[PDB]
């Protein structure tokens, strides 16, 4: 593989939904996955 | 088609705009479709228009006119406005036709 | 403070429509008759109600 | 301006008694003034668009 | 905090059709939305 | 091959069912990867006062530990094998699945069933999970789409189960004690109640064999939609959230495709499309314009026997009236005035959505197993796109005019709503003097 | 005005063409109450008793 | 089948399958990003991303949006640090329109003056919509912090260039980096002649071999956000190896090692070997995975926390400790293998999707030029030894830190301290 | 798009006096006498412009 998706978190970060023009941003893995467990 | 340039030149010359030192696009009705072209003018060409409306209408409070020599001449007359309200026109002509379907 | 001509709401609608009324600088002579025809409806309402206390 | 003389024909007219050279003057001057109005103005203004180039 | 509010009870003020939570109200809706538009026509009618 | 070649073409979904009522579903893919999961038809509108938080609450601890798993270690395993487990508990349905190699098929399945049947609800640990839900009730309320759907659930379905939020309150999250989160599971993770269901790279008859071997050992009110509102005033806040519905059908009422095309014409904005005043959805298109909202968008939930059929958005202090005013025009000119072209627009989107949410093994297993639990059947895509294209402007007409046109709606409010129209001015707005 | 010479107008008149109607009727069945006409009131039943 | 891929004689490279499925998916790749912005034209590629939905030679921007919702489609433009995708998503019927359209957007832009100003605040809205959540921000500092250019650039315009990027950037961009050898048109549900066609047609003109920007030089600084959030978020990283070499695959495993991200729905992450590391002292809600960014030319290994204000210098420190502990050799075998099944599954999962097997096989055209079979990547997985695992710890440990922070800080240590 | 009786200045006045307007909720029918003063004063014009058609 030659993709910044290395794991599931991290990628995708920040990509904003849309219809006919959605643009979406992919940075690296960077955590807050199960950070939701205690506030 | 001279004869047809020859009237054009003197309709020109008897719509006293150009007296004024005002282009052809100055005078245009400012419809929705030109105002739109208005507000898609690079600013260079709107401030032209600008001072060049506010002339004429200084020019017209005092019911005076240009000197001789300053009147836009026909043949050096630049339609500036022309290309923007016809891609507006354009525009509205395509959505118009898309509602129509 | 304040200005009581541009606060004041009678004041409001009178200055916006008589006196800070953005109007053009081009407008000629023909463009008086619109006033003038108020001023003669004023008229014909005052001459035409002391008219009207003996009619 | 024909359309004001038009109009002052047809006060002219309106005040003149219903004759024989009356009669004809003011039908001649009412359709006029709706031919002017409704007929030559708009294709006045548009052969002057013509000739304007838009 | 928004899970523990709920509701307080409108049966007080219910009508007789909608008193029952167990019953849909599709029924009832065209019986209710005509005893109100009917007396809404009585009124138009006498104006 | 054409649209239709390759709809005819999708593999089918096999079912078969235990002798104690459990229905396994799987449908075959030829994938390396494979998800399998347990969809079980008991949720909080199941439940009472007294136990309206017992599902989220066992959800929560479920794969905490189980009788043959004790503590961390049921956890390792799944991490071992590289697969994700994930559960989830709607106001309806529960569900646990894991995401796996298909070679781990088997191992999952038994997972699945001692998380299911064999939960240990250790005291401790129940203490544990207590606090953790009385935080993530303190976190939930941040949420403001949550919060205001919550409150339209309350609102709209009032003095119903339905009305009960899936957490439960505070207090009874404080209540609830261990026989009664037993007597909950005893009650509703029952056999007959439940699904198994996978797809990817299963193969139906093993998928069958190891239900049979470990799912074998396991046990052999209609809801009044009330049109109100709740509005929660509450000037701090930044933005207003507004969430207006109407009675909606069932699972099974045909009438449910049909409206989802109309709300396929009203469609969805958010301040980030990059549509902009272009957008094909009128109200889009004045949203954009007018920069009357953030973001709006049209929901369809649907329940066993009923649903919220209408429309959710967020808007500036000063915009609300407006935006609830077009979104409102929108439904009346579906009622009255619906022209074929946007319903062929709208057919095309619901089409696109339907097959595009059904990419990867995880949305098929999810759903195999709801549409088991609803429909009692897995719904082909011909079928779907045959319901679809029998839909044509009249009909989208005369269904928006059954359950729009002139009905009572239930409204929930939320942040800086002083400007939200009082509920006799919407109910006008439900319908047109015009027409 | 061909910016309304189009298929979805056609539709749209077909749609609002019976609510029009009605709105017609509504106003003929006014006029003629309104005003007495008694050339369409002298048919209906009931109501040409009087006069 | 199968997929079909091939190299145009451009350079061009296009790839298709035929999965029969009734939805097609269109995606053109191209060698684009924040990387190959310069000083002066920062904030470009973040406006061309916005920018999908413009007026084009072709088709209007009314047309464009019109077109492709009547039909139900979907346009996206996804832009990483050193790639942007662009990709049509419909129905197998009309597809061919999209396709249009997507090849009008790239190969055709035109941006007029008017619908850029226009287009300009939706920077601002976007950046702050993305920004919602700190982790876009930690990262953005993390690389402006690691590099000193390229991949220092962010994904997001900067603040200062919100109404300054002008048309002629825009097309400046287009031009030089919007070429044939830096393209790569993938498909899924569509017949590979159509593709070759409708590539012959539109992506042509441009010659290939664009402007090629500097490479990545490491800085190993810092950058220390004061937010006054409660929860400090805090990523500190040292150089790893670029993408597709043996190196890369070692540190991948080594982040399964330590735990990329739960596998379990509020599970404590037990094979996690960072969150157990951390627990131990560490009492309060907290959270720390092992950050891994691979690209072309260098690539970022390290560790990323969320951790309460006044506990950040604990898990911090704990975190790096185990890292260390792992880097002596404290690594066992089963261990090892456990990652490798965690990233074989993960690495599956991912192209599992039709999303996901369209940007991995975008990505792998974009970089290496050929498609790879997933038995071919988990053979390489599976290649990594623990010795390998144990040697890009130590690299990470013994290697110029870059580290960035964002919260209340106050208890937060710096580069050195660590 | 806008909303007619929000953007048309008449309408608008209307919306803003008598359609829009923010009302106490409590006001008692004490409340109703102004409105009733302009129905009288209205009808006093309407019967008595016909009493003048007649004195
Ligand atoms: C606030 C408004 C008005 C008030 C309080 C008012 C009051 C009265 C009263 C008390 C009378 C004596 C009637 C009688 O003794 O039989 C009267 C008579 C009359 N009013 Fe009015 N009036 C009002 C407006 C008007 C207007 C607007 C008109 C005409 C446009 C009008 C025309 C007349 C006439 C012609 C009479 C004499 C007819 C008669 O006495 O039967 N009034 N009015």
């Amino acid at each position: 593989r030659h993709v910044v998706c290395r794991f599931p978190l991290g990628p995708f970060c920040a990509g904003v939904v849309g219809h006919a023009a959605l643009p979406a941003t992919s940075e690296s893995p960077v955590l807050d996955a199960k950070r939701s467990f205690l506030c | 088609s001279k004869w047809l340039e020859g009237i054009r030149k003197w309709y020109y010359n008897a719509a006293g705009f150009n007296k004024l030192g005002l282009m052809r696009d100055d005078t245009i009705y400012e419809d929705d479709d030109v105002k739109e072209a208005i507000r898609r003018l690079p600013e260079n060409l709107y401030n032209d228009r600008v001072f060049r409306i506010k002339r004429a209408l200084d020019l017209t409070m005092r019911q005076q006119i240009l000197p001789k020599e300053q009147w836009t001449k026909y043949e050096e007359d630049k339609f500036y406005l022309e290309p923007y309200l016809k891609e507006v026109i354009r525009e509205r002509k395509e959505r118009e036709e898309w509602a129509k379907k | 403070m304040t200005n009581i001509r541009k606060s004041h709401p009678l004041m409001k609608i009178i200055n916006n429509a008589f006196i800070d009324l953005p109007a053009p600088s081009n407008i000629s002579s023909w463009w008086n008759f619109g006033s003038l025809l108020g001023i003669c409806l004023i008229l014909q309402i005052l001459t035409g109600l002391f008219l009207a206390m003996h009619y | 301006w024909m359309l004001v003389a038009d109009l002052i024909t047809l006060t002219w007219i309106g005040g003149q008694p219903v004759e024989h050279p009356f009669i004809i003057i003011g039908q001649l001057a009412s359709i006029l003034y709706f031919l002017i109005i409704l007929v030559l103005m708009p294709i006045t203004s548009i052969i002057e668009n013509n000739l304007l180039k838009w | 905090s928004h899970t523990d509010i709920r509701v307080p009870d409108f049966s007080d003020y219910r009508r007789a059709e909608v008193l029952d939570s167990t019953k849909s109200s599709k029924e009832s809706s065209d019986a209710r939305k005509g005893f109100s538009y009917l007396i809404t026509a009585t009124t138009t009618v006498g104006v | 091959a054409t649209y239709a070649q390759a709809l005819q073409s999708v593999p089918e979904t096999q079912v078969s069912q235990l002798d104690n009522g459990l229905r396994v579903a799987s449908e075959q893919s030829s994938q390396p990867t494979c998800t399998v999961g347990v969809w079980i038809d008991a949720g909080s509108r199941y439940e009472n006062e007294k136990n309206n938080g017992a599902g989220y609450f066992v959800e929560h601890l479920a794969f905490k530990g189980t009788k043959n798993r004790p503590g961390s270690a049921l956890e390792k395993e799944v991490e071992s094998m590289g697969a994700h487990l994930n559960a989830y508990s709607t106001r309806e349905h529960t569900a646990y699945y894991i995401k796996a190699l298909s070679k781990d098929l088997p191992k999952a399945v038994e997972l699945l069933a001692d998380i299911v049947q064999n939960c240990s609800l250790e005291d401790s640990q129940i203490e544990k999970e207590r606090d953790v839900i009385l935080q993530e009730l303190q976190e939930n309320d941040s949420s403001m789409r949550d919060v205001v759907f919550d409150y339209l659930h309350a609102t709209a379905f009032q003095g119903t189960p339905l009305a009960q939020s899936v957490e439960g309150p505070s207090e009874n999250v404080r209540k609830l004690s261990r026989a009664d989160l037993t007597e909950y599971v005893s009650q509703h993770y029952k056999a007959p109640r439940m699904v198994l269901a996978a797809a990817g790279g299963v193969e139906h008859r093993q998928l069958l064999d190891l239900a049979q071997k470990h799912f074998s050992s396991l046990s052999g009110t209609p809801c009044r939609f009330t049109g109100s509102e709740i509005r929660h005033r509450d000037d701090a806040l930044p933005l207003a959230h507004v969430a207006i519905a109407v009675e909606g059908p069932g699972w099974a009422n045909p009438d449910n495709v049909p409206l989802q095309v109309a709300n396929a014409i009203i469609g969805h904005y958010d301040s980030t499309y990059g549509g902009g005043t272009h957008m094909s959805s009128t109200l889009a298109s004045v949203a954009a314009t007018r920069k009357l909202c953030q973001s709006f968008q049209t929901f369809n939930i649907c329940y066993a026997e009923t649903g919220l059929l209408g429309a959710h958005f967020v808007c500036d202090n000063m915009s609300i009236d407006d935006m609830m005013f077009f979104l409102q025009g929108q439904w009346m000119r579906l009622c009255t005035s619906a022209t074929e072209s946007e319903v062929v627009r709208g057919k095309n989107i619901l089409r696109n959505a339907l097959v595009s949410h059904l990419d990867g093994t995880t949305p098929v297993c999810e759903d195999i197993g709801r549409s088991l639990l609803t429909y009692g059947r897995r719904i082909p895509l011909a079928e779907w796109e045959s319901r679809i294209a029998e839909v044509d402007a009249s009909v989208v007409r005369e269904v928006c005019s059954k359950y729009f046109y002139d009905q009572c709606p239930a409204v929930a409010g939320l942040g800086p709503i002083e400007q939200l129209p009082d509920y006799n001015r919407i109910r006008s707005g439900m319908f047109w003097l015009r027409f | 005005l061909s910016r309304f010479l189009g298929p979805r107008y056609r539709e749209l008149a077909r749609n609002w063409i019976p609510t029009a109607s009605m709105w017609g009727a509504v106003g003929a069945v006014g006029l003629v109450w309104a005003t007495d006409w008694r050339l369409i009131l002298d048919w209906v039943p009931y109501i040409n008793g009087k006069f | 089948q199968d997929l079909e891929f091939t190299r145009l004689p451009n350079g061009l490279v296009i790839a298709s399958l035929e999965n029969y499925a009734p939805a097609s998916r269109i995606g053109l790749f191209i060698k684009a990003g924040s990387r190959y912005e310069d000083s002066n034209n920062l904030g470009t590629s973040h406006l061309l991303r916005l920018a999908s939905s413009l007026t084009t030679k072709g088709a209007s921007s009314f047309k464009i949006t019109r077109g492709i919702e009547a039909v139900g489609g979907k346009l996206s433009v996804t832009s990483t640090r050193e790639s942007m995708a662009y990709t049509v998503e419909c129905l197998r019927d009309d597809i061919e329109i999209l396709m249009e359209f997507l090849l009008n957007v790239t190969a055709a832009p035109e941006f007029r003056r008017w619908e850029v100003a226009a287009l300009q605040s939706q920077l601002r809205i976007d950046k702050a919509v993305a920004f919602q959540n700190p982790q876009a921000q930690v990262l953005e500092n993390l690389h402006a912090a690691a590099y000193r250019n390229a991949l220092a650039n962010s994904l997001y315009c900067p603040d200062y260039r919100i109404g300054k990027v002008t048309p002629d950037q825009l097309h400046y961009y287009v031009q030089n980096h919007f070429t044939s050898a830096r393209m790569a048109l993938i498909g899924l549900g569509v017949s590979h002649p159509v593709l070759k066609q409708v590539a012959e047609r539109f992506l042509n003109m441009r010659g290939g071999l664009g402007l090629s920007g500097a490479k990545a030089k490491y800085r190993g600084g810092e950058i220390r956000d004061q937010n006054g959030d409660s929860l400090v978020h805090a990523a500190l990283v040292a150089e790893s190896a670029a993408t597709g070499s043996a190196e890369a695959n070692a540190f991948s495993v080594l982040q399964h090692v330590l735990g990329a991200g739960p596998h379990v729905k509020r599970g404590s992450n037990a094979t996690s070997s960072l969150y157990q590391a951390v627990a131990k002292g560490v009492h309060q809600p907290f959270d720390v995975s092992a950050f891994n960014a691979s690209y072309s030319d260098s690539g970022l290994f390290g560790i990323y926390t969320i951790s309460q204000a006044a506990s950040a210098g604990d898990v911090i420190k704990s975190a790096y400790d185990q890292v260390k502990t792992i880097a002596q050799g404290n690594l066992s075998n089963t261990d090892v293998q456990a990652a490798k099944n965690k990233l074989k599954a993960g690495y599956l999962m991912s192209v599992e999707s039709s999303e996901g097997f369209l940007d991995e096989v975008g990505s792998q055209a974009l970089v290496a030029g050929s498609y790879v079979q997933p038995s071919t990547v988990l053979q390489q997985i599976d290649s990594v030894a623990d010795a390998d695992v144990i040697n890009a710890a130590k690299k990470f440990v013994s290697g110029r830190k870059s580290m960035a922070a964002s919260g209340n800080l106050g208890h937060t240590p710096f580069v050195d301290e660590l």
